[PDB]
């Protein structure tokens, strides 16, 4: 805590069922290394009975910002 | 002159479809994002969520309307 | 048969198994371990009992014969184990290889899962029309 | 014992204690005017 | 493609995740760092069946396999018989 | 197990009766099925209905033949 | 009598087409099957789970279709 | 008037509907209540869609040939309230249905786990933004459009 | 189930999203559920594993 951990992330990739909305985050990667790090979480299930699913910053648009 | 009206009109339907199912074939055999984009074809595949809703109002108003006037006539 | 009488997995009739197709081409088998005289559930429609031998029950195709284990994997036992048989021998080597139990490593074999380029924006269709000189034939 | 900002709950269907009644309240103005077809206003 | 549906997704981890599908499908190959670390799409798929067991269970966070394969044995549905 | 429908290849040598139905019925799929090249399609489909045209009279011809003769005119 | 007809050749031409428009709107892909394509037409047919899915290739969609343009060609 | 004919004030075609027809509701010489006290064609059922002489109110009504009373409403020589009269009502009455559709929803999303409040119902109704509808002055009309649902939130 | 076996209530199970095999009806909002819960409402692979009330 000191910049921004998981605060508020919107989902931009089209596939990814609540793409363009604003879920919560959770624990997102700590070191340099791999591709595939943050967790995300929303209320919001999807077309699975389970839907809590990780993304990565390559991406997260959040934008704006 | 009464059998004759209406095999220009089954066809006709019958094309109409296939007119309507050879333009959902250019979007996926051909058809290609990066070369036609912010371009008057895309936003048109863009903005599409409304398109079919603003039909299908279209519709449901068209369905119980005609349906409440016809019951109630019969 | 009989003159030749080599059996293992106890049954008596069934108009369920193989049938002409496993003769004119392929076969597929399975085999086992188990502790003392049980009575079993079967694929065919059918059931019967065990003990042992090789205790080598012969089957018709491998979906049929792996099953014992979706419910011959809830009657305990480390090992079962089903080959390929042919008309003539081998090469499809079917659960001998190397290893087992779908879920270790030893190593990596096939699979790759890709294509091209991964499952990112393919609203991109079909790319080139298919001509004999462009990296698409995998 | 209700008083500002939301109140208590009620059961699956007590859409069947609104479809019948309230709307049943309408059988009851069209035989009040047992007639439509236009109207009169007040 | 002969047999190409996707069912990837990103941890392949199978724990309480997925295995259901007749042999097809000898996994765990893991790749250099992905959690659970094991990983891709499939074995030798020249064998089996199609499913979409496949995913039913344990995500392909995309779409999910079914039948597309056309190319199609007998071995590949049952009945050659 | 042996090989057959001359266009297609999944298709050539599946053994169930698929092998009928779905040769009968990709014929017209010219657009990538084994046989094809821009330069093959299009000309795949231009004498294609040039075999059009062509049908159109052998129905003309049939429907001003009977009639001139007996159906009165 | 005429001012119902054709208001129902107008329920139909427009139900018919939220289908065709639809069915081609996305012969793409959509949440349910997000990368629905490389083939897109005729895939019919898809796995159970998800949320169950079906006739949902934009060919059975069209093969939906051809039921109204059978019904308001009617 | 317009295309059809005229009102009830004449339409020959129209009366004979009248006539014959209903009053074959008579067609029971008798059909036995002298003095009896249910068998109610007799009062009303007739009178009641009867006494409805030649006056029904008066109303204009077209009335094409058999009789049968067309709508025109082009607000015009008569007709005017056979669709706006009635139509407004149609608006007003709906929209005040989901005025509240778009409130015993969005008052919730929020507190602690809300995730189904739904199937049971919070106030019925939601009877607390009830009359928010006819507390309807203007309201949509420029807090729609402005605000709130706001092009933002758009 | 939970809420709150088996000794100390009485207290009837009037709310608590859902019940009916056990990553229930689940938090996370649906709708399949409400054909769920009338459809196979009578069943019995669940209730309890063991015959005894079914019968009852
Ligand atoms: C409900 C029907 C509608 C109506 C009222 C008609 C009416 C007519 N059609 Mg017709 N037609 C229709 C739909 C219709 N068609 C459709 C949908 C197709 C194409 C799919 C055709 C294709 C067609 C052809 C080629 C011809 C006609 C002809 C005619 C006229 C022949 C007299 C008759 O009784 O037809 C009654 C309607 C039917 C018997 C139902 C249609 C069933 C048949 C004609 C189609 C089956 C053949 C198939 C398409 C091709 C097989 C190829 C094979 C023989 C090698 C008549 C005006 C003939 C003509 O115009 O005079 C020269 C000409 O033969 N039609
Ligand atoms: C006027 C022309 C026109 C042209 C030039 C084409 C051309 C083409 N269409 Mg097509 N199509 C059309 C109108 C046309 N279409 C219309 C009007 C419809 C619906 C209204 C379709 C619906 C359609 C579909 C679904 C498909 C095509 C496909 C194709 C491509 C392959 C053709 C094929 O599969 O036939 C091969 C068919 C046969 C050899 C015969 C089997 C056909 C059956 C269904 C018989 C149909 C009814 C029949 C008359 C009843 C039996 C007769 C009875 C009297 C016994 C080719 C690019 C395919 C494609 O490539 O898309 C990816 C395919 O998907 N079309
Ligand atoms: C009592 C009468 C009769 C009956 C049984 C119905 C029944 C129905 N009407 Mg309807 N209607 C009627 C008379 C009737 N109408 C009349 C006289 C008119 C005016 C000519 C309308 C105009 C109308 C419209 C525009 C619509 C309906 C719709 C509906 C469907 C109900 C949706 C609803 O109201 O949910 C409760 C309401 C909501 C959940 C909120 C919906 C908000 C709507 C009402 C917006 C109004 C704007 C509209 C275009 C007016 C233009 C104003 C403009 C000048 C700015 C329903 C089957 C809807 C439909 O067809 O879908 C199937 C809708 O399209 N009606
Ligand atoms: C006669 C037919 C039956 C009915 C009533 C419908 C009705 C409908 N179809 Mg449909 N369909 C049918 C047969 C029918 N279909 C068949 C045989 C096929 C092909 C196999 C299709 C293929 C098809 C397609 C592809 C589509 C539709 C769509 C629709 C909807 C279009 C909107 C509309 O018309 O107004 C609305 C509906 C009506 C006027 C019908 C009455 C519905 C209300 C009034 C029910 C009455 C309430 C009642 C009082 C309460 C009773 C319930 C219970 C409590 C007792 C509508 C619900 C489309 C759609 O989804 O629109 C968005 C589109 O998807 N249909
Ligand atoms: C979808 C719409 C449609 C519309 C616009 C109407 C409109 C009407 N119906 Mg009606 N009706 C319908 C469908 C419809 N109906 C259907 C589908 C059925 C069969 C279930 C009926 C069965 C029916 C009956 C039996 C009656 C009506 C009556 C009426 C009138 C009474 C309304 C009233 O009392 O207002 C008064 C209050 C205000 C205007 C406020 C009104 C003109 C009644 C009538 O008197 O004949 C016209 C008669 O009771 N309807
Ligand atoms: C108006 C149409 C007519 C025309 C011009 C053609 C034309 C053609 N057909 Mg064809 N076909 C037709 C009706 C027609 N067909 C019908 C009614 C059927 C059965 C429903 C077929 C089933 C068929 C098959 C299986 C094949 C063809 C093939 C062909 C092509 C090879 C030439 C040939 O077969 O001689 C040629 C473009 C062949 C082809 O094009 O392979 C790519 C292929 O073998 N056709
Ligand atoms: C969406 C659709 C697409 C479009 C743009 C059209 C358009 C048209 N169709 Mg059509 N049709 C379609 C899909 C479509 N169709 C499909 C999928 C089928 C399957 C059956 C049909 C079957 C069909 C038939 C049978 C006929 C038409 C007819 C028509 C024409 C009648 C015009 C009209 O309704 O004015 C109505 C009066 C007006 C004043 C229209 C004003 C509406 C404005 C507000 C447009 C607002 C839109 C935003 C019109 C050009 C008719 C025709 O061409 O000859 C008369 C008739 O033949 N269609
Ligand atoms: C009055 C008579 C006329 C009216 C009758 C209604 C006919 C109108 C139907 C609407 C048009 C659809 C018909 C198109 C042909 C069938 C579907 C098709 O496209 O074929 C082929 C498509 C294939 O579909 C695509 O194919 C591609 C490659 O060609 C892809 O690889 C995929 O397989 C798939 O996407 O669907 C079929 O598999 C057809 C099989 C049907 C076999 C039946 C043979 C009987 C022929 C009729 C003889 C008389
Ligand atoms: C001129 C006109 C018109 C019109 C109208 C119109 C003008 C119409 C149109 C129509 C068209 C259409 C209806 C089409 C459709 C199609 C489509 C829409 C398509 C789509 C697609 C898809 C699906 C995808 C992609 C591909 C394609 C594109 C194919 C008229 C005129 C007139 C009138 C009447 C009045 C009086 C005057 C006059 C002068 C006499
Ligand atoms: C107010 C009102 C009303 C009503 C009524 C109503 C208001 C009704 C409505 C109803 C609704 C409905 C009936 C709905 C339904 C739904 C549906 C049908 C759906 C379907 C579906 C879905 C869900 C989606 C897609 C799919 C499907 C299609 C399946 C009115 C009143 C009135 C009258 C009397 C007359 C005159 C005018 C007035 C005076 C004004
Ligand atoms: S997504 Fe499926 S099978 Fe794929 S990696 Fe996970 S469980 Fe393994
Ligand atoms: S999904 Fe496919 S590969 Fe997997 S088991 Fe099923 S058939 Fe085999
Ligand atoms: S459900 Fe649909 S897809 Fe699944 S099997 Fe049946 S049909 Fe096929």
């Amino acid at each position: 805590i000191g910049p921004k951990r998981g605060s508020k992330v919107k989902i931009l990739r089209r596939e990814s069922y609540w793409f363009k909305n604003v879920g919560s985050v959770v624990a997102v990667d700590q070191d340099p290394k791999t591709r595939y790090p943050v967790v995300v979480r929303f209320a919001k299930v999807n077309y699975a009975n389970i839907s809590t699913n990780n993304y990565a910053l390559d991406e997260v648009e959040e934008v704006a910002a | 002159q009464a059998a004759l009206y209406t095999h220009h009109q089954y066809i006709a339907g019958f094309i109409m479809t296939g007119a309507f199912a050879h333009g959902p074939i250019f979007f996926i055999r051909d058809y290609n994002p990066e070369q036609n984009a912010d371009n008057v074809l895309a936003r048109m595949l863009e903005h599409k969520e409304a398109i079919i809703s603003h039909l299908s109002w279209a519709s449901l108003f068209l369905g119980f309307h005609t349906l409440g006037l016809y019951v109630h006539n019969d | 048969e009989l003159d030749p009488n080599t059996p293992s997995p106890i049954f008596a009739g069934s108009t369920g198994g193989l049938l002409r197709k496993a003769q004119v081409e392929e076969f597929y088998v399975i085999t086992w371990e188990s502790p003392k005289e049980q009575i079993f559930e079967m694929p065919t429609g059918g059931a019967a009992i065990m003990r042992e031998g090789p205790n080598l029950l012969k089957l018709a195709r491998k979906e049929q014969c792996l099953a014992l284990g979706t419910r011959l994997r809830s009657k305990y036992k480390i090992k079962y184990q089903f080959y390929r048989v042919f008309p003539s021998g081998e090469v499809q080597y079917l659960h001998p290889k190397d290893g087992v139990y779908p879920e270790k490593v030893n190593p990596g074999r096939q699979g790759v899962g890709l294509n091209m380029r991964s499952i990112g924006k393919n609203v991109s269709p079909i790319e080139v029309k298919f001509t004999g000189k462009q990296p698409y034939d995998l | 014992m209700r008083d500002f900002k939301t109140y208590l709950s009620v059961a699956p269907v007590l859409s069947t204690l609104w479809f019948g009644s309230l709307a049943g309240l309408l059988i009851e103005i069209n035989r009040f005017f047992p007639d439509a077809l236009t109207f009169p206003f007040f | 493609m002969s047999h190409s549906v996707k069912i990837y997704d990103t941890c392949i981890g199978c724990t309480q995740c997925v295995r259901a599908c007749p042999t097809d499908v000898l996994e765990m190959i893991p790749w250099g760092g992905c959690k659970a670390k094991q990983i891709a799409s499939a074995p030798r798929t020249e064998d089996c069946v199609g499913c979409k067991r496949c995913e039913s269970a344990c995500p392909t966070d995309f779409l999910s396999v079914r039948v597309y394969l056309w190319h199609e044995t007998t071995r590949s549905m049952g009945l050659a018989y | 197990a042996l090989r057959i429908p001359r266009f297609s290849q999944g298709i050539a040598q599946d053994p169930t009766t698929r092998r009928i139905w779905f040769g009968i019925a990709t014929a017209h799929d010219f657009e990538s099925h084994d046989d094809i090249t821009e330069g093959r399609l299009y000309q795949n489909i231009f004498a294609s209905h040039f075999g059009q045209l062509a049908i159109i009279f052998l129905w003309t011809s049939g429907n001003l033949f009977h009639v001139a003769w007996q159906g009165n005119f | 009598g005429d001012f119902l007809v054709h208001h129902a050749i107008a329920l139909g031409l427009h139900t018919t087409t939220l289908i065709l428009v639809k069915g081609a709107l996305d012969a793409r892909g959509s949440k349910l099957m997000p990368d629905k394509k490389d083939f897109g037409y005729s895939f019919p047919c898809d796995g159970p789970g998800r949320g169950g899915t079906c006739d949902i290739s934009a060919w059975d969609d069209f093969y939906l279709a051809v039921f109204w343009m059978l019904n308001t060609i009617g | 008037d317009i295309a059809g004919l005229t009102p009830c004030k004449e339409s020959k075609q129209f009366a004979k509907r009248e006539k014959q027809a209903l009053k074959k509701l008579q067609a029971s010489l008798k059909l036995y209540a002298d003095d009896s006290a249910p068998a109610l064609a007799i009062k009303a059922t007739m009178e009641k869609t009867k006494k409805r002489f030649d006056n029904y109110g008066k109303y204009g009504l077209l009335c094409g040939s058999d009789g049968l009373p067309h709508l025109i409403v082009s607000g015009d020589q008569r007709h005017w309230g056979e669709f706006i009269t009635p139509g407004i009502l149609f608006l007003y009455i709906a929209g005040w249905i989901g005025w509240v559709g778009r409130s015993y929803l969005i008052a919730i999303r929020d507190e602690k786990k809300p995730t189904q409040k739904e199937i049971i119902i919070d106030v019925p109704l939601a009877s607390s933004l009830l009359f928010r509808g006819f507390s309807w002055p203007v309201a949509a009309y420029r807090e729609l459009l402005n605000g709130e649902l706001v092009d933002n939130n758009f | 189930l939970v809420d709150r076996d088996p000794i100390k209530t009485s207290f009837e199970q009037w709310a608590k999203p859902g019940h009916f095999s056990r990553t229930i009806a689940k938090g996370p909002d649906t709708t399949t559920w409400i054909w769920n819960l009338h459809a196979d409402a009578h069943d019995f692979d669940s209730h309890t594993s063991d015959l005894e009330e079914i019968s009852r």
